[PDB]
RNA sequence: AUUAAA
């Protein structure tokens, strides 16, 4: 048993400490009007302080290319690692498990901090107000639990009968959606804890379910091939739009901050991309995936950059505008990977996969050779 | 120079000023079960009552405490106002320490624990 | 919620450059260009570039270019805007200003593909040949301007859809030697970064597309594909050898179409990452990654490199031009550049944002070059920071007053360049000595025998002569018409004789002694100049003077028709012939309102203006007009200028050449100078500490300056309130000195503080540090400042983390190496009494130490007699990567009084460190609040108490990822977040808990934040990487703020610049309203002045009917410019800059504006005249 | 004290 009782030799350990990067950009912004007056970084380890986050790097997103393994953060429960959130703040990372449990890491050395029994099924969702008071976590015996950044229990309530696989807030959070395994999307008042509508048509499972970062729309991904992506008004409840964008079971549907863009991931071994201005024709397709792709993370800083996961463990990263991955790990996890956490800066990127542990992928270092089982 | 010195503010009664000193606007704490650790202590309820027990935003606090909460420095405090540790950042009232009281001395001379010895 | 936002500071930093011709095709000018300023400078031949033009814009120029269109007498200038926005300007000759030719507009969101966030620039380049213009717009859209109604229509191409899909620009440049417009973009097509070379190496290409402007079909040929992934910028070889010459950040190489590639490598850090074909340039390493170059005549090019390096590269070739080697050759290190550009041969600019814009003169060595330094232009840098004080030298007359004198230190510059800026807005004259005179009213001072030997003063009834001299005493002896008052005084002549013109007659005088007199309606006002001399009668009679050598008076009776009368009138010598058409003129104004000028030896009309007094912004040829003065200024008195006093409205204008009559035309100038026995408000100095201009008396004395730089410069001079007369006074007791009157009757002989330049927007004073300043803090007591500098020294070890402690490695290269920069820190102590740094005092921070904050402190004591005492607080940080964890420190540091070092009285100054020690993490800000010191360590935010010498937790709260900046009023203090937004956070004493009244629920990479300050409404300004100013407000209340957790912006404004530092002055209504100053990081000070709703609706009305009513430089619009990023909104904040173009008009424009929207004209200049007045500050 | 030492 473990009880934070225990004495232990004292140990320093691996960080990836964002604090010289940031340091590093204040200095330049002060006298640099953006990348072009940037100096270069040098592909060598004694530029070891010329690094700055990827706020910094806004020219050039190769930089979160997140493909240096830091750590990996297992419980000794080892049940697999449904959902990976960060703290709004970066200060903890937080993987919901097969058991119920939640984990809390440290962000800056990724060690443990705390464990606690959330919920009595597997935490399926796990999703934090716009406003960084209110994280909002589902699991598989369809309840739906409020918490705030104490990590204390506040609400709890029964949204579905059958599991809930996603839950998105709106902009005020005010509201929220969630998907389950019943066939349905319903809006939720957060405030009351009331359904305001049910949203139904799916007629399978519906696996996934974003809110528009500002429009009031609610996209969902489904196991039914007749009607895989809908779109929905949560207010009226209507059915605005049926997207048939994949052969089966579209796992993933994130809408891009920049409220332009679905991001759509799927069995059918593709991630595909829309414009939800134009839904007839499909924009790029991203392909490379050897087995099906189950989770998607747009970076929080670059725009047009997101890492990609596999069902066979594979990391994959994509820009939209280029045909081929910018990067990747074929061999990042051994076992599908569920989720896909991006640190508020985004300089780091967890995973948590169908195995039972949850890695930490940094930006390479200049100068390394690239050598390790993951890159090489 | 020193904005302070060209620039006072002192004799201003800023409405933000009126705002707090009068917990202006103040909703009732929805969902009992939250606590709001990193809130104001209300001073209606040091001066009398406040008329919210537990469903006030700001902290109801009492001076019994003498230790510091361990949980509330890594930030996980879930009693709130119902926890009998202080939610101040005095050294002095630090809980010992675990490992140096029973287990010898402990392993990093920077922990904020108290050491008697 | 409502304010006003002025600029006191023009931004200073120019970032393009070019060798065009912006006037006539006859010579070239340097045109440069800065955030929303464009400058055009002339060469005088020691050489000094002389301003020639300058134009103001609403936006900022992102790419700047320039053509010469068919059948036309200047070069237009192509000038690129934020999104994508191309105008297309010209100089107009006739009206002085720009003339917008085409403006075009490619801002749709088809051409952004989706992206919402713009991170590429809009780069125009011009073909060689002016075939056609090309803007790359998104990154990804290539517009094309042909040109033969001197353009075709525009059309865009689509890079993506090219051949070979480009889809990461580097650079694109137009080559030489072309039948057909080819544009060689620079790109990769799968990008790379540093860190991922090891798996993705050569990632860079070029393609050359051939444009056929009429069937706008675009082939690809020369395509390359392996070049190295660091390539920066290409540039085009000239026309003999060709090809392109495309800059990498570690290599060099030459491309040409038909020839193999030819690259070399310039450092060993080439070796694993390009599998280019690189050949080891011999005896140079260097790097090339942000490097400007240019080509001085061909196979040659100059480049100035990071660091400011100067290198000549010279591309050797065999007798078929084909380049087969490079030499390399370092020739003198100069100024960090954003640009360059070749001015007539032998002459190169340098562009700097960084540091001072310089000239340079190269000259071939008796193959390898030298250069010198000719001229420079002053750059307040990039406004890191800025800290207000008390100049030391303020003299006792000027002690007594109620508003106080202080002024601004700013931390400018980078790096080599880094310096210390003073600046202080007005104008502080050194009083040697107070006269008591009551009773005179005017004053002249005469050279006699160059030291002014005679003070003549004029009372209501009488006369008084003071000999200036060793002592300044009256003169009671004759020669002077002491008996009653005199309308003039001067030198006549080359100052052999004294004129002397009272209202009975015109007196000649040797000196002391009389040499004749001439007796002659009473005279109301004189003009003289060179041996002609004007005297007007009250009821506009004109007679005029000549010496005649025997020397004597001489009458001449002007020949002029009386079809009105003559109100005031002026005398001018021409010395440089802009005056075409030593020759003299006499300038008069007409009752009717028309002003003339006269060939003065005849008296033929040769200009003629109908309506003088209604201030037409241009004056060409063909009320109450009460003062004209023409005085040429500048070098060799080469510009003139025309002063204008009319209804208590300054107006003044200058000259511009124009092809019997005068080949001139006359440019009204702004200014923001108000003037709410007959004498003379403008008085003309020469060689005033060697400066030349004029002073304007009155309510609000201006100082009138024009260098050899050309530029006009207006100083307020208002701390002896308004000045009623002013002379020039040069004496052994006041060397090049001056002469006036207080309205209380005292006369104070002064002179011109040495320490500061008034070549500059304001007076300033540069002290270079040749170190980058940081941070700068002032210290009420011991009256000095701290400056946080760090210097570059080459990084050596690597530090490690091997889990027991802190393990470096040696770096272990070869010499053909490029150590890393290491910043070494140090605070050092600057006396303002010598503005020289204080020795011995200077502290040495660690290793990898960084100071990431330093800040005058008042923390409790029980020393004072109050209980703040004012120490400085550092916020440090060991930054060694993100491998090792970043810690930091706290120092408190107190300047203290000691005797002086023997023979260094500097020295009476020293740091005393009361408190240094190694916190629980990073301290990136601090920041004190109610004697309390609040730091910003991590992720939390402590506020200690200071002990003796310990400093003591009180409170802590759990704040965002990277808290950078806080501020604090009363027991609120204002986090300021790096990436989330502001919060705001309160102290409670009794209960010692420190909590989060609201914060920001937005996203926001926040600069740096302050307070707005109202009556009683306090507003949280906010500062933005975008270039935006917010005002957010604590609105419990209010719907939107759920429960007052939410900050409300009740305020927008998009300043063009961003904005680092900021301070609060109160206003000189105003009752309890501070103006919050900032200095922007484009070398800019900018104003937020709030303001009263009313007036803020009528000052709204005033802005919308200026920005739909005027033209404006490029075609631009106010009002989108400072629209909120679109670069929601809340517009509250008024745009000044625009308001002034009210001031601007005629008299007749400003009525029917006022009429359109339904106000009156005396009332809208009572605000904005309201608005200037309450903010005359330094 | 809710796992401070996972
Ligand atoms: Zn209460
Ligand atoms: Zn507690
Ligand atoms: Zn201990």
């Amino acid at each position: 048993t473990f009880d934070g009782k225990r004495m232990r030799k004292a140990v320093n350990r691996k960080t990836i400490d964002y604090n010289p990067s940031v340091i590093k950009y204040l200095e330049n912004r002060i006298w640099q009007r953006d990348q072009r007056d940037m100096r270069a970084i040098q592909p060598d380890a004694g530029y070891y302080n010329d690094l700055v986050p990827p706020i910094g790097m806004l020219n050039n997103p190769m930089n979160a290319v997140t493909t240096k393994f830091v750590r990996t953060s297992t419980n000794k429960v080892k049940c697999p690692v449904f959902v990976v959130r960060w703290t709004p703040e970066g200060r903890r990372l937080v993987t919901g498990a097969s058991s119920g449990e939640f984990t809390l890491w440290n962000g800056l050395t990724f060690n443990f901090e705390t464990i606690l029994q959330a919920h009595d099924s597997p935490v399926r969702a796990m999703t934090w107000s716009h406003n960084d008071m209110w994280m909002l976590t589902a699991d598989h015996g369809g309840y739906v639990k409020y918490w705030q950044s104490n990590m204390n229990n506040v609400k709890m309530f029964q949204a579905h009968k059958e599991a809930i696989r996603e839950a998105s807030f709106s902009p005020t959070d005010n509201k929220f959606a969630t998907c389950s395994d019943d066939g349905t999307v319903r809006i939720w008042d957060f405030l009351r804890c009331h359904e305001e509508r049910i949203l139904r048509g799916h007629g399978a499972d519906v696996k996934c379910v974003d809110w528009h970062p500002t429009k009031g729309l609610v996209v969902s991904g489904s196991k039914d091939s007749q009607q895989p992506i809908k779109f929905w008004d949560p207010k009226t409840g209507q059915s605005l739009a049926t997207l048939h964008a994949h052969k089966n079971t579209v796992m993933e549907v994130k809408l891009n901050l920049n409220g332009n863009w679905l991001l759509t991931a799927s069995r059918d071994h593709l991630c595909k991309l829309f414009d939800i201005r134009n839904l007839k024709e499909e924009l790029q397709v991203f392909r490379g995936h050897k087995k099906e792709a189950t989770a998607v993370a747009w970076h929080p800083v670059h725009e047009g950059l997101f890492a990609s996961g596999g069902s066979d463990g594979s990391l994959l990263f994509w820009h939209v505008g280029v045909e081929k991955e910018v990067g990747g790990m074929e061999m990042a996890h051994e076992g599908m990977i569920w989720s896909l956490a991006w640190h508020p800066l985004g300089h780091i990127l967890c995973s948590g996969s169908n195995d039972h542990t949850s890695k930490f992928w940094t930006r390479n270092r200049p100068g390394d050779k690239m050598r390790d089982r993951y890159n090489l | 120079g020193m904005q302070e010195i060209i620039a006072s503010v002192d004799h201003i009664k800023f409405d933000l000023e009126i705002a707090v000193e009068q917990q202006l606007g103040a909703q009732p704490l929805p969902f009992p079960g939250m606590d709001k650790s990193g809130a104001a202590v209300c001073e209606f309820f040091l001066k009398a009552a406040c008329g919210k027990g537990g469903m006030c935003p700001f902290r109801h606090i009492s001076g019994e405490k003498t230790v510091v909460c361990k949980h509330w420095l890594r930030g996980l405090c879930k009693k709130g106002d119902q926890c009998e540790f202080l939610h101040e950042y005095d050294m002095t009232k630090m809980p010992e320490c675990y490992f140096y009281s029973k287990f010898g001395e402990c392993s990093n001379k920077e922990c904020p624990f108290l050491h008697i010895d | 919620m409502y304010a006003v936002y002025k600029q006191a500071h023009p931004p200073t930093g120019l970032e393009f450059s070019m060798y065009c011709n912006f006037f006539n095709n006859s010579e070239r000018n340097l045109v440069v260009a800065g955030t929303s300023q464009l400058y055009v400078y002339r060469l005088n031949r020691r050489e000094k570039l002389e301003l020639a033009a300058s134009f103001s814009f609403f936006g900022n120029v992102m790419s700047m270019a320039s053509v010469q269109l068919a059948g036309a007498k200047r070069d237009a200038l192509l000038l690129s805007f934020k999104d994508a926005k191309l105008s297309v300007v010209e100089y107009d000759p006739g009206t002085h200003d720009l003339k917008t030719l085409s403006l075009h507009y490619f801002e749709e969101p088809e051409l952004r593909d989706g992206f919402v966030q713009n991170v590429h620039t809009p780069r125009v380049r011009v073909d060689p040949d002016g075939r056609c213009a090309a803007m790359l717009v998104y990154g990804t859209r290539l517009v094309v301007l042909p040109f033969r109604s001197s353009f075709l229509p525009s059309y865009i191409i689509d890079v993506r859809a090219l051949d070979e899909k480009l889809l990461n620009i580097i650079d694109l440049q137009f080559l030489h030697g072309y039948y057909e417009p080819t544009l060689l973009i620079l790109f990769e097509p799968n990008q790379t970064w540093p860190g991922r070379v090891a798996v993705r190496q050569d990632t860079c290409s070029i393609v050359a597309i051939s444009l056929n402007i009429t069937q706008k079909v675009h082939p690809v040929i020369w395509s390359l594909t392996s070049l190295p992934f660091d390539c920066t910028q290409a540039l085009a070889v000239p026309k003999p050898i060709g090809g392109v010459v495309v800059f990498a950040v570690n290599s060099l190489l030459y491309l040409n179409q038909s020839v193999p590639p030819y690259g070399v490598a310039l450092n060993s850090l080439t070796t694993g990452t390009t599998a280019f074909p690189l050949r080891t340039q011999e005896g140079v390493r260097i790097t090339l990654d942000c490097a400007q170059a240019t080509f001085i005549s061909y196979d040659k090019m100059v480049i100035s490199l990071k660091g400011g390096e100067i290198y000549v590269l010279t591309l050797i070739t065999d007798g078929m031009r084909s380049v087969r080697a490079f030499h390399f050759d370092k020739a003198a290190a100069s100024v960090l550049t954003t640009s360059m550009v070749t001015m007539e041969p032998g002459y190169l600019f340098l562009g700097s944002r960084l540091g001072n814009s310089l000239l340079l003169k190269y000259t071939e060595k008796l193959a390898t070059y030298s250069f010198e330094v000719c001229d420079s232009i002053l750059n307040i840098g990039p406004c890191a920071n800025a800290a207000v004080g008390e100049p030391a030298f303020l003299s006792e007359e000027f002690q007594n007053s109620p508003e106080p004198d202080l002024e601004i230190v700013v931390c400018s510059g980078h790096g080599k360049n880094g310096a210390l800026s003073v600046l202080q807005k007005s104008i502080r004259p050194q009083v040697v000595t107070t006269f008591e005179l009551p009773g005179c009213y005017d004053m002249w001072t005469v050279i006699a025998p160059r030291r002014h030997g005679f003070l003549i003063l004029s009372r209501e009834d009488s006369t008084m002569i003071l000999q200036t001299g060793q002592e300044i005493m009256e003169l009671d002896t004759s020669g002077f018409a002491t008996q009653g008052p005199t309308v003039f005084a001067g030198n006549i002549g080359d100052n052999r004789y004294i004129v002397q013109v009272s209202p009975l007659g015109i007196r000649l005088l040797e000196g002391v002694n009389q040499l004749h007199f001439i007796p002659v309606a009473p005279i109301v006002q004189c003009a003289v100049a060179d041996p002609y001399v004007v005297i007007m009668s009250a009821e506009g009679h004109v007679t005029m003077f000549l010496l005649k050598s025997d020397h004597r008076l001489a009458l001449h009776k002007p020949p002029l028709h009386h079809q009105s009368k003559v109100i005031t009138l002026c005398l001018y010598r021409d010395l440089s012939g802009m005056f075409t058409t030593p020759t003299h003129w006499c300038l008069l104004v007409r009752e009717n309102g028309t002003m003339e000028i006269y060939q003065l030896p005849d008296w033929r009309l040769v200009f003629l203006v109908k309506n003088f007094p209604v201030g037409q912004r241009v004056l060409v040829d063909s009320p109450l007009v009460k003062e004209v003065l023409l005085v040429a200024l500048g070098s060799r008195q080469s510009r003139p200028y025309l002063l204008v006093h009319v209804d208590q409205e300054l107006l003044i204008y200058e000259a511009f050449p124009h092809d019997g009559n005068l080949k001139v035309r006359f440019k009204k100038v702004p200014h923001n100078i108000n003037f709410r026995g007959r004498v003379a408000r403008f008085r003309y100095f020469e060689d005033i500490y060697g400066y030349s201009g004029v002073f304007i008396c009155g309510p609000s004395p201006h100082w009138l300056l024009v260098t050899g730089r050309g530029a006009l410069r207006l100083h307020p001079m208002a701390i002896d309130g308004p000045v009623d007369s002013f002379a020039p006074f040069h004496n052994v007791n006041c060397p090049r000195g001056f002469l006036y009157f207080n309205r209380q009757g005292e006369l104070r002989i002064s002179v011109l503080p040495a320490y500061l330049s008034y070549d500059a927007p304001w007076p300033v004073r540069k002290i270079p540090l040749r170190c980058t300043a940081h941070y700068v803090a002032y210290h009420v007591e011991s009256k000095v400042y701290a400056v946080a500098t760090s210097t570059n020294t080459p990084c050596a070890r690597i530090p490690r983390m091997t889990g027991e402690e802190k393990e470096f490695e040696t770096i272990e290269r070869d010499e053909r190496y490029i150590h890393p920069q290491q910043e070494a820190f140090s605070i050092q102590l600057i006396s303002p009494v010598s503005w020289e740094a204080i020795p011995n005092a200077r502290i040495e921070l660690q290793e990898w130490e960084h100071v990431t904050c330093m800040k005058t402190v008042s923390l409790r004591s029980e020393e004072t007699v109050s209980g703040l005492k004012g120490y400085v607080a550092a916020g440090t940080c060991l930054m060694q990567g993100e491998e090792v964890t970043c810690r930091g420190r706290i120092l408190i540091m107190d300047v203290i009084e000691v005797v002086p070092e023997p023979g260094q009285p500097l020295t009476k100054n020293k740091f005393k460190v009361l408190y240094e020690k190694e916190q629980k993490g990073p301290v990136t800000a601090l920041c004190h609040c109610n004697g309390h010191l609040v730091s910003a360590i991590g992720q939390k935010i402590f506020l200690w108490s200071l002990r003796a010498s310990e400093l003591t937790g009180m409170a802590f709260i759990d704040t965002q990822l990277y808290i950078h900046q806080m501020i604090s009023v009363k027991n609120f203090i204002l986090a300021a977040d790096v990436m989330k937004s502001i919060s705001l956070l309160r102290y409670q004493e009794e209960s010692k808990t420190l909590s989060l009244v609201s914060r920001d629920a937005k996203p926001l990479e926040v600069y740096s934040v302050d307070f707005m300050v109202d009556n009683a409404q306090l507003g949280f300004l906010v500062s933005d990487r975008d270039r935006n100013l917010m005002v957010y407000m604590y609105l419990p209340e209010a719907k939107e703020s759920f429960g007052g957790m939410r900050l409300l912006r009740r305020a927008d404004f998009h300043v063009g610049a961003h904005v680092n530092t900021f301070w609060r002055t109160p206003c000189r209504v105003w009752e309890n309203k501070h103006i919050t100053w900032f200095a922007t990081l484009d070398g800019g000070i900018g104003l937020l002045l709030p303001m009263q709703e009313k007036t803020y609706r009528r000052l709204l009305m005033l802005q919308n009917a200026l920005t739909t009513m005027l033209p404006h430089h490029a075609g631009l619009n106010p009002r989108a410019f400072r629209m909120l990023h679109v670069d929601n909104a809340v517009r509250n904040v008024l745009d000044g800059e625009l308001l002034n173009r009210y001031l601007y008009l005629s008299t007749m424009e400003r009525s029917e504006l006022a009429k359109k929207i339904g106000t009156t004209p005396d009332i809208i200049l009572d605000d904005l005249l309201e608005t200037d007045r309450v903010t005359a500050h330094f």
